[PDB]
């Protein structure tokens, strides 16, 4: 008789978002996935302004995105949004993927392959919508990643020609790069309603890594105010970056017109990607460069089948924990070597951290989750 | 010699973050701009409609509309039409073509300052001191023709000469144009050039400090409320032994 | 599927729970405790960081140095 | 063993709504126009994209 | 005319004892390279050193002197 | 009936501390 | 064997488990076999463990710890849930074994 | 739009530069004459 | 073995209702 278990558009909210079963001891950090999703939002709400007033034509490109932060009323604001809140995204996003990597929730597979997949998809998207304002960094940076894209034999070529459309800088190569990145946000949402769909069959796991069914609280309203308080303090940080420190995070060096004849003395992306840059100053290969990047992304797909401990969580875990605490700084450390200059000593402490990252992921785990294993009487 | 100083770190007046710009200052960096520096330099990206309000008012403003003889171009009859300038018209620039801005002032492109700010490091300190320090060469480093000598600049050799000295301006409100005084004064104006949104993004950022430490005890109070309903439960196992 | 009614079989738990309605020198010594619980896992890896960040900046600037 | 169509998240959903359906089996041509105009929608906004992103 | 308020403030500050071993070791980079001839050494790390110490001195105490 | 009195309440205080160089404390200068 | 027996009552006191008053078999990841092996359970040693699970869930919820009197004592801790797994290992591999054949 | 249809590539660049088109501005910034090249529209008799 | 035949016979049908009209039929005196 009620209208919430027997109206089809209530019977889906209901057991989505209201009387689903959640357990009653997660932290914070259960938060931040729900924060993505509503930063994605942030962005198609900023898309769509900047389908208004952006056009794909190079110098009267830089001058639409200057005559967006100029002309248009809120349109600086908009743009300050755009750029802040995709490095919030990447905040919370490696936020979210440190959490699956520390409270053991890569146990869930398909839920941990279609996230690798998103985390894909939106590097890619980053990297391309930084190509669209159209500076010299995003120029050097669109052709050092083109040129490695095209040092691959008899497959680059035609994604050479296919994405520059011609013999060097012309119209349809931004035109290209727009659609691509107008069209992909909108499959990482359709990947995001797949990641809650395939998470919503198994429940949420809690930071102990025990089964929860002995203790667990509707969504409802619960997890609904954590949620909305959550959002209200990621909307304080975004807006005390944009509305205080608009360019602490952003490269300086987009700010002036791309000249092809000049070569920048310090090249060099945004802070999501350095260090991944770290990579490609670890090693001196091109298609090993390539390898070393895709490897070093899809070991996190790699990831659950490394997995030797009897037990979920590291929360019980010293040593893992340890072992955890020191990849965490050494990431930092390859973030902090991606944007420097190649001299001394920055390159044996990025070949060294690379090697340390790894043998830490890969190799070292296994041993740390045997002892863990030996050290509580149960390993042959 | 590869080797830079970084810029000092200046007391500005609106170093802060609820600081805003001296927006007399501003037009008489303006004025700066106008009677000394559009000799190489241009702004490309700035148009005379938006020193109103920041700078003068509806009407003198407009009146420099008149005072700098734009050209916009074609019609039918093909002629070279003369017309005075207006408000909807931007800075003029100096040259044609960069590669007549090179020939005509020694190899060397005045680029464009709409954003030469904030697309070098250091930002307005960065233009007071490369402003500002002009010193002689040392001993060692040999410049050609042309070339002077300046730390801060990358590579130790500015293509321009020191532009600024004793009594080479006036100003309108009565300000001793002093070498100091018109760096500053050319340094906010050039600021504002990159950041013409500084007042109202500060006003943004104080109603949203405001409203957000409102509205934040209160969805924590919230939280607390529906949540001590679940901290003051207690459980306890009654087997039958 | 997996609503309230066929979760778990709990068996002989009594829960009480007070009305939200009818309710900091216990809350610090409990963030103490987490925290001196969680700095010897945590800590060692970003003061090394800071001893890599330092010694690099110090040899990045001794190497400009041309002695 | 069990069935891959019945007991997977994502594909019970597209069985239940497309495979398994039961549907009057004296159904017309008429009922089609239906099925024409969702896909009517779907070019639509394939000519819609190729209407923004180049232009 | 009118007399700088810059040349009457980093000026002001040249009494500083690292202010004058920086003017004494530029006096000793000068001569010694004077002194030189075929040499390609340049004199130009304590000046950047000097430079630096009298920016942060006069950025100190400029800004209250101009309007 | 609350949000109006804080955009001028915040605006008031934002002149407050900001005296002597916003434009609209000029305005008894040039007209 | 003193190097081994205080290194492994140490390294049980700062596992952190025994804080929330739980025993080993508790901790344990369920996968298939172990909750084969839950299942092969008598009663009261499957209603202990639901409610030191429970008791684990809502002890961490507050994030509190049990007093340090009534913290599970490593004599005290018992292998409960280990030779039904051991068992449920033995008929897994000796049908992994005939399926081989 | 001519070549491949009605004219050869010679013969369309014949009539382009039969067709004097306006330009503009050089280095010194005067809007000058050129003799014409495919990507040139039609000329206009009067566009007001 | 039927794609390329498909096009060659559709644009031989095309030429052959459209003989003597098209450019490449009268790219002898034109060039
Ligand atoms: C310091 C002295 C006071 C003290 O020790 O307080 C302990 C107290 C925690 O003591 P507790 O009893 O263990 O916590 C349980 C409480 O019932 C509830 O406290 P809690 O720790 O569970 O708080 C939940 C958490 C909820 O936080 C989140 O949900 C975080 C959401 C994402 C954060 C941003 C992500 C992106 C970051 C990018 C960089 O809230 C906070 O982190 C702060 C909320 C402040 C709201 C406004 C208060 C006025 O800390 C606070 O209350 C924090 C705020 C006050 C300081
Ligand atoms: C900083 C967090 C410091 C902190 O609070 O650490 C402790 C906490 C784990 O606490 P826990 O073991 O649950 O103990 C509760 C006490 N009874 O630790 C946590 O909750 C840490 C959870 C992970 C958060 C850090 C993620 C770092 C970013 C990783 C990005 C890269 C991921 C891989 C990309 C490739
Ligand atoms: C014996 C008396 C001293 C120890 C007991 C007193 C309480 C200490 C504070 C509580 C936290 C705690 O127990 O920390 C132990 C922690 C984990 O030690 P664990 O991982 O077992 O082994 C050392 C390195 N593998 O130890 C560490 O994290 C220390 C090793 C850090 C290595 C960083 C690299
Ligand atoms: C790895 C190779 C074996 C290493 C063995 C030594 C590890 C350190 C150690 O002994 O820690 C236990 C610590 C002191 O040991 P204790 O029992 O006092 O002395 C007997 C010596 N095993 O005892 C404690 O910290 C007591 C903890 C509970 C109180
Ligand atoms: C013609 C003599 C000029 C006058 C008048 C002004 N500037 Fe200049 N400036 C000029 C040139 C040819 C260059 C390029 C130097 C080079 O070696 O290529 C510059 C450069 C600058 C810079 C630095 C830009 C950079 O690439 O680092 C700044 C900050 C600058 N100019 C500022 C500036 C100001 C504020 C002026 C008014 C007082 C000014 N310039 C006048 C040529 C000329
Ligand atoms: C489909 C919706 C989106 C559209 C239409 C869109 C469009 C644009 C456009 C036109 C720009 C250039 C203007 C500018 O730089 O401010 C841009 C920049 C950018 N976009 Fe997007 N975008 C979308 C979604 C996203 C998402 C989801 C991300 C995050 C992964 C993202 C990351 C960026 C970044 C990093 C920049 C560069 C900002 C800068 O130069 O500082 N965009 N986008
Ligand atoms: C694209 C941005 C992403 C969004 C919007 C998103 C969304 C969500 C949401 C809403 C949840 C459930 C709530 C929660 O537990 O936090 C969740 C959980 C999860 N996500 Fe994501 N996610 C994203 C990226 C990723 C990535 C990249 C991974 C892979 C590393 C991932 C793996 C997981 C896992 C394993 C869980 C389960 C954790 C748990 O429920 O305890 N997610 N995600």
């Amino acid at each position: 008789t009620n209208m919430r278990k027997t109206h089809p558009l209530f019977k889906i909210i209901n057991h989505s978002f209201i009387d689903l079963p959640a357990p009653s001891n997660i932290s914070s950090w259960w938060n931040f996935g729900s924060l993505l999703g509503v930063c994605l939002m942030v962005q198609i709400i900023t898309g769509l302004f900047l389908a208004m007033h952006y056009t794909s034509d190079t110098m009267t490109a830089f001058s639409s995105v200057t005559h967006i932060c100029r002309d248009v009323n809120y349109g600086w604001l908009i743009r300050y949004m755009h750029a802040n809140g995709a490095s919030m995204f990447f905040i919370c996003l490696f936020l979210h993927v440190g959490r699956g990597l520390y409270y053991g929730s890569y146990t869930f597979m398909e839920t941990w392959n279609i996230g690798v997949l998103l985390l894909f998809a939106v590097m890619a998207t980053a990297f391309m919508g930084y190509v669209l304002p159209w500076g010299q960094m995003s120029f050097w940076g669109a052709t050092v990643i083109t040129n490695l894209l095209s040092a691959i034999p008899y497959i680059g070529t035609t994604l050479v020609e296919w994405i520059w459309g011609g013999f060097s800088v012309d119209k349809a190569t931004l035109t290209r790069f727009f659609a691509f990145h107008f069209i992909l946000p909108f499959i990482i949402a359709a990947l995001a309603i797949v990641h809650l769909l395939f998470l919503h069959e198994t429940g949420s796991n809690n930071p102990t890594g025990l089964n929860s069914d002995a203790d667990k609280i509707p969504f409802h309203p619960y997890y609904t105010i954590k949620d909305i308080l959550g959002i209200l303090i990621m909307f304080l940080i975004l807006m005390t970056l944009v509305l205080f420190f608009p360019d602490m995070l952003g490269d300086p060096d987009n700010y002036m017109p791309a000249n092809p004849l000049n070569t920048p003395p310090h090249i060099k992306p945004e802070w999501y990607f350095l260090f991944a840059y770290a990579i490609l100053r670890s090693i001196p290969n091109k298609l090993g460069g390539v390898l070393a990047l895709i490897l070093s992304i899809l070991i996190l797909a790699l990831m659950p089948f490394l997995h030797t401990s009897k037990q979920r969580s590291l929360m019980f875990r010293p040593i893992t924990q340890i072992l955890y605490w020191i990849l965490v700084a050494n990431l930092l450390i390859l973030t902090w070597i991606g944007g420097q200059p190649v001299e001394h000593p920055f390159i044996i402490i990025g070949q060294l951290a690379s090697i340390s990252y790894f043998s830490i992921i890969l190799i070292l785990m296994p041993i740390s989750g045997i002892i863990e294993d030996k050290m509580l009487k149960l390993y042959p | 010699s590869d080797l830079e100083l970084h810029p000092p770190s200046y007391p500005w007046s609106h170093r802060g973050l609820l600081s805003s710009l001296d927006h007399t200052s501003i037009r008489r960096g303006f004025q700066v701009y106008k009677q000394v520096c559009s000799s190489c330099h241009s702004m490309d990206y700035v148009a005379y409609r938006h020193l109103v309000g920041v700078c003068y008012t509806e009407e003198e403003a407009k009146a420099l509309a008149e005072e700098v003889e734009v050209q916009d171009g074609p019609n039918d009859d093909g002629e070279m039409f003369m017309r005075p300038g207006k408000l909807s018209d931007y800075f003029p620039k100096p040259y044609p073509n960069p590669e007549a801005a090179r020939a005509a002032n020694n190899g060397a492109l005045p680029p464009d300052l709409s954003y030469i700010v904030r697309a070098r490091h250091g930002g307005e300190d960065y233009v007071f001191s490369l402003l500002t320090g002009y010193c002689e060469p040392p001993t060692g480093v040999s410049l050609r023709e042309g070339l002077y000598f300046n730390p801060y600049f990358p590579g130790q050799a500015i293509g321009m000469a020191p532009p600024i000295y004793t009594e080479v301006l006036e100003y309108d409100d009565g300000t001793p144009a002093t070498m100091s005084q018109v760096a500053k004064d050319v340094a906010t104006f050039l600021r504002w050039a990159s950041e013409p949104e500084h007042d109202h993004r500060k006003r943004m950022g104080l109603k949203m400090l405001l409203m957000m430490g409102l509205l934040l005890p209160l969805t924590y109070a919230m939280k607390r409320h529906k949540w001590s309903v679940l901290k003051s439960r207690k459980l306890a196992y009654r087997p039958p032994k | 599927g997996r609503e309230f009614g066929n979760l778990a079989r709990i068996r002989h738990v009594i829960s009480y729970s007070l009305s939200p309605f009818e309710q900091f020198s216990k809350g610090i010594p409990n963030v103490l405790r987490r925290t001196r619980e969680r700095i010897l896992r945590v800590a060692p890896p970003f003061v090394v960081v800071y001893l890599i960040y330092t010694w690099g900046n110090q040899e990045f600037e001794q190497s400009k140095r041309k002695n | 063993m069990t069935n891959m169509r019945k007991t997977h998240p994502l594909f019970k959903i597209i069985n239940h709504s497309f495979i398994d359906l039961p549907a009057p089996s004296n159904i017309s041509s008429w009922w089609n126009f239906g099925s024409l105009l969702g896909v009517c929608l779907m070019v639509q906004i394939i000519t819609g994209l190729f209407l923004a992103m180049h232009y | 005319e009118l007399v700088d308020p810059l040349t009457t403030v980093r000026e002001h500050c040249e009494q500083l004892e690292k202010c004058v071993k920086a003017r004494e070791r530029l006096e000793l980079c000068d001569n010694r390279v004077s002194s030189r001839s075929q040499t390609e050494e340049d004199c130009t790390e304590e000046l950047f050193d000097f430079l630096h110490a009298r920016d942060h001195c006069v950025a100190h105490k400029l800004f209250k002197n101009l309007k | 009936f609350f949000e109006r009195a804080f955009d001028q309440g915040a605006d008031a205080i934002y002149e407050h501390i900001n005296e002597g160089k916003l434009w609209k404390h000029i305005k008894h200068k040039y007209e | 064997s003193k190097w081994l027996d205080g290194f492994r009552k140490w390294y049980y006191n700062a596992a952190g488990f025994n804080k929330l008053g739980l025993m080993r078999d508790d901790t344990l990841h369920e996968t298939e076999d172990v909750k084969e092996a839950i299942r092969r359970l008598p009663e009261d040693l499957y209603n202990d463990r639901m409610f030191r699970i429970k008791r684990a869930l809502d002890l961490t919820m507050r994030h509190q710890i049990l007093p340090k009197d009534q913290w599970t004592k490593y004599e005290e801790d018992k292998f409960y849930l280990e030779p039904y797994l051991k068992e449920v290992i033995r008929e897994r591999k000796e049908r992994e074994e005939w399926a081989k054949k």
